[PDB]
RNA sequence: GUGGCCUAUCGAUCCUUUAGUCCCUCGGAAUUUGAGGCUAGAGGUGCCAGAAAAGUUACCACAGGGAUAACUGGCUUGUG
RNA sequence: GCCCUGAAAAUGGAUGGCGCUCAAGCGUGUUACCUAUACUCUACCGUCAGGGUUGAUAUGAUGCCCUGACGAGUAGGCAGG
RNA sequence: AAGCUCGUAUCAGUUUUAUGAGGUAAAGCGAAAACUUUAAAUAUGUAAGAAGUCCUUGUUUGAACGUGGACAUUUGAAUGAAGAGCUUUUAGUGGGCCAUUUUUGGUAAGCAGAACUGGCGAUGCGGGAUGAACCGAACGUAGAGUUAAGGUGCCGGAAUACACGCUCAUCAGACACCACAAAAGGUGUUAG
RNA sequence: GGAAUACUGCCAGCUGGGACUGAGGACUGCGACGUAAGUCAAGGAUGCUGGCAUAAUGGUUAUAUGCCGCCCGUCUUGAAACACGGACCAAGGAGUCUAACGUCUAUGCGAGUGUUUGGGUGUAAAACCCAUACGCGUAAUGAAAGUGAACGUAGGUUGGGGCCUCGCAAGAGGUGCACAAUCGACCGAUCCUGAUGUCUUCGGAUGGAUUUGAGUAAGAGCAUAGCUGUUGGGACCCGAAAG
């Protein structure tokens, strides 16, 4: 998957997510997938009845499987619906945006400031 | 050196009249001086069928499934060597994982600085 | 077309030599026709 | 995917109105087949002859079952000994009806069948040769 | 002892010819000449015929379509 | 690196205009601010899809209830009025 | 769509692994700059299994079609999704501009012919004072919030904000921009 | 030598100000604090108070103000515009009927099907009833004379929705419609082989080799109606130069 990112670099922003930002994302904008339909979690019964066949039975077990990349990672990931983020609340900085983060822009690999970006797009 | 119907062959020119020049096809015909090849070409979005006649030195054999057969052999080998025991075989190929933590030692290696002096 | 390696669709160069000699012999036949008449 | 019967036959509307309920609460695969067969057009619902029914009953071990045709049950004059079957269907020509009753069997309809074999036990489903037409 | 030798295209499905074990048909029925089929062969652009049977009209009538000429691309001036 | 010559006519005239010279000009850097039918959340209409439901006196069975995702349009095609 | 005929653990404008060809050379170094071995990804090709594999071993000791028998899921990389084909059958249309990427041929100059990717035509909305091709951008009806590209002296919503430098034009400059006039002239000014 | 603040980050830390929203309508769920009975900010807003009851809110309308909006229809894909039509009003004005074939859908009957050229009758161009014929179908193939579809349980294998048996359930087994692939059997035509008999040439027994047909191998058609496609008729309408 490194070469996928190297292909689509001019259109995305990526990096290494901490534990607290994963926790916030899953707790606030986390929607599961009961066969379809983008259902909101709001409970552990929905997680348990749909992923209990893999040992996951709580939203914290789900966060654990995510952050400590596990052997049920593909299933635990494709359980969640891609996150719908809003624009950042302070802006991006960067008068112009489509330049590599190294060159004073936004796209590319910022490698740790993805937390400072996602926590304001959350 | 006997090219027959069904074999799978490469192209190689040992001037530029036509440039397929290394696209792999399948033989359908053989004669004492030439060979027939087929080729799938992308015309819009589909693979349409082209036919070709090539000499002998301008052709060779392929080595495509060379690893496939050895790997299905070894898969069969460790499969039985696993049934013959108590095992966690996991006989699938994985991509290159990210390398893990280590410690480097500075005893014969004090880091020799350099600057863009250029030199 | 004799030495030209690949032809892009019977061996196709042998037909070419066949037509070559076809016209050659038609010429050399009409030669006798004109000599006789 | 055809869902609604395109006819105006009120009795066929009732037959569908019963079979949708059956196939919604029974989960016996026979009912879904019969429901899907009740939507087919008249050119996709060919007839089935008494002789094909007899040949079907002539296989081994299948001489005590009930045979079900969603189309019609025509007659045939090229057979002389007809078995003692029991045929449920949609329509019966006069010829086939008289031949079956003279043989000694019964003739019934799909709703009497729904009462008799609800899940569909001991039943056979036959379809007439479709593509024979142009 | 060298600075050359020769050349129309075209079909070849527009058709040349021939014979039959008891081959089949020819309108009411026979027989003999005759024709027509399908089964064989034997021939292939030599010998024909042509990619449409000629012009001119300024009174020239009807139905339609046409400009904008000096600005593609910063062009133009004094010395090949 | 900035600046001045490095040509080019003809009604009156154009960094869009006024105007601006430690700029309201040129290179660069740190921030705050303005604003699209774009992004997020919410309500209403419709379309599509997935579920539940004739059982009585309760009704519109082409019905009723629950949930989720979507909505540009010429030639042309289908459905309801 | 008319269409019901088959839904399979299969497909894909993607990556990875194996094998090819481009070989420029940066590899370096080859037994004497000739050698002939070698590093990454650079766009195209082929392949990566449950009608797939194993065992007795006929056909005239190698190879090809056999007989008969046996091995079901860590089932043979990643990522994403249950959606193509067969026949019946049918409405509209069928030869062109702009820009980008490579190749071929060019001349006073422009250029001419290719294949490929976007856009336009059928298309609104924000910005460039105005605009088919430029820059943003997933079009039902509304409320709140945040923003893209472009901007914050006045017209005009938004700092006559902060900080370091450079410039004086006898019609400066504030752009299609890294193009023609463009290579040179200047006792203008600055830094090397 | 001992500290501190800065900087980056984490808190399932505490506490203020402002703006928009209040969808849903008996109960059921997951929870929190409880000694417990019970309460709660936990599956969508309630409590207290005031004014007025009419042109006050709200609608329709005239104008003013701020910002926006190039004249309509048609015809050419580029200066994509230009070019052609439009003084205003009312009424008329353009994909219709028929004949022959075809796809699809509905209904009637079904190896059959079609009453209405005619006759009988009547409450009179209606409705009701009917005999004999004929079309299409139920059989093909050959240029034609002609010939004319069962070795078997109407066939062998490969899958194949469903059904029966065992199974706690997955699953296993048996049977298999329609349909598809392949090897067969039959019918016609072409090529051979050429008996029992013949009036001396008639006749074609038995067995083989390919190629071919919308062929057979327990029938599926006929009829009317509706939407439609092709062709002909003035054929969506007007507009012209002729013989």
């Amino acid at each position: 998957t490194l070469e996928l990112l190297k292909l689509i670099e001019p259109y995305v922003a990526y990096g290494y997510p901490s534990y607290s930002t994963i926790r916030q994302l899953v707790y606030k904008r986390g929607f599961g997938k009961i066969n379809k339909q983008r259902v909101p979690l709001s409970d552990n019964a929905i997680i348990e009845a749909n992923l209990g066949k893999y040992g996951i039975l709580s939203i914290d077990d789900l966060i654990h499987e995510i952050i400590t990349v596990g052997p049920h990672f593909k299933q635990a990931n494709n359980f969640l619906w891609p996150f719908k983020l809003s624009n950042p609340s302070g802006g991006w900085g960067v008068p112009r945006k489509f330049k590599h983060f190294i060159q004073g822009g936004s796209f590319g690999n910022r490698e740790e400031f993805i937390n400072k970006l996602v926590k304001s797009m959350n | 050196k006997v090219y027959k119907v069904g074999d799978i062959v490469d192209i190689k020119a040992n001037m530029p009249h036509k440039f397929y020049q290394g696209k792999t096809g399948v033989v359908y015909n053989v004669t004492k001086s030439s060979v027939g090849v087929i080729i799938n070409k992308m015309v819009g979005n589909r693979y349409l069928e082209k036919r070709l006649n090539l000499r002998v030195e301008h052709i060779k054999h392929s080595k495509c499934r060379q690893e496939f057969l050895e790997r299905v052999k070894a898969n069969a080998a460790k499969r039985a060597e696993a049934k013959a025991q108590g095992v966690a075989v996991q006989l699938k190929r994985q991509p290159a994982q990210p390398r893990e933590s280590r410690i480097v030692s500075t005893e014969g290696n004090v880091p020799q600085t350099l600057a863009p002096v250029p030199y | 077309l004799d030495d030209q390696w690949l032809v892009e669709v019977i061996d196709p160069r042998t037909l070419n030599r066949a037509e070559r000699k076809r016209l050659v012999k038609k010429n050399e036949k009409q030669q006798r026709r004109n000599m006789k008449n | 995917h055809r869902t609604a019967p395109k006819s105006d036959n009120v009795y066929l509307k009732l037959l569908v109105k019963l079979y949708t309920f059956l196939a919604r609460r029974t989960d016996a695969p026979f009912n879904k087949v019969v429901l899907k067969a009740l939507f087919l057009s008249k050119i996709n619902r060919p007839p089935v002859s008494v002789s094909r029914i007899a040949r079907a009953l002539k296989q081994e071990g299948a001489a005590n079952k009930t045979v079900v045709v969603v189309g019609t049950v025509t007659d045939d004059a090229r057979i002389f000994e007809f078995p003692k079957t029991t045929v449920a269907a949609l329509r019966f020509t006069a010829g086939a009806r008289a031949k079956i009753v003279k043989a000694g069997g019964e003739c019934i309809t799909l709703d009497q069948l729904a009462v008799r074999a609800p899940k569909g036990q001991n039943t056979l489903i036959l379809r007439g040769p479709r593509n024979s037409r142009e």
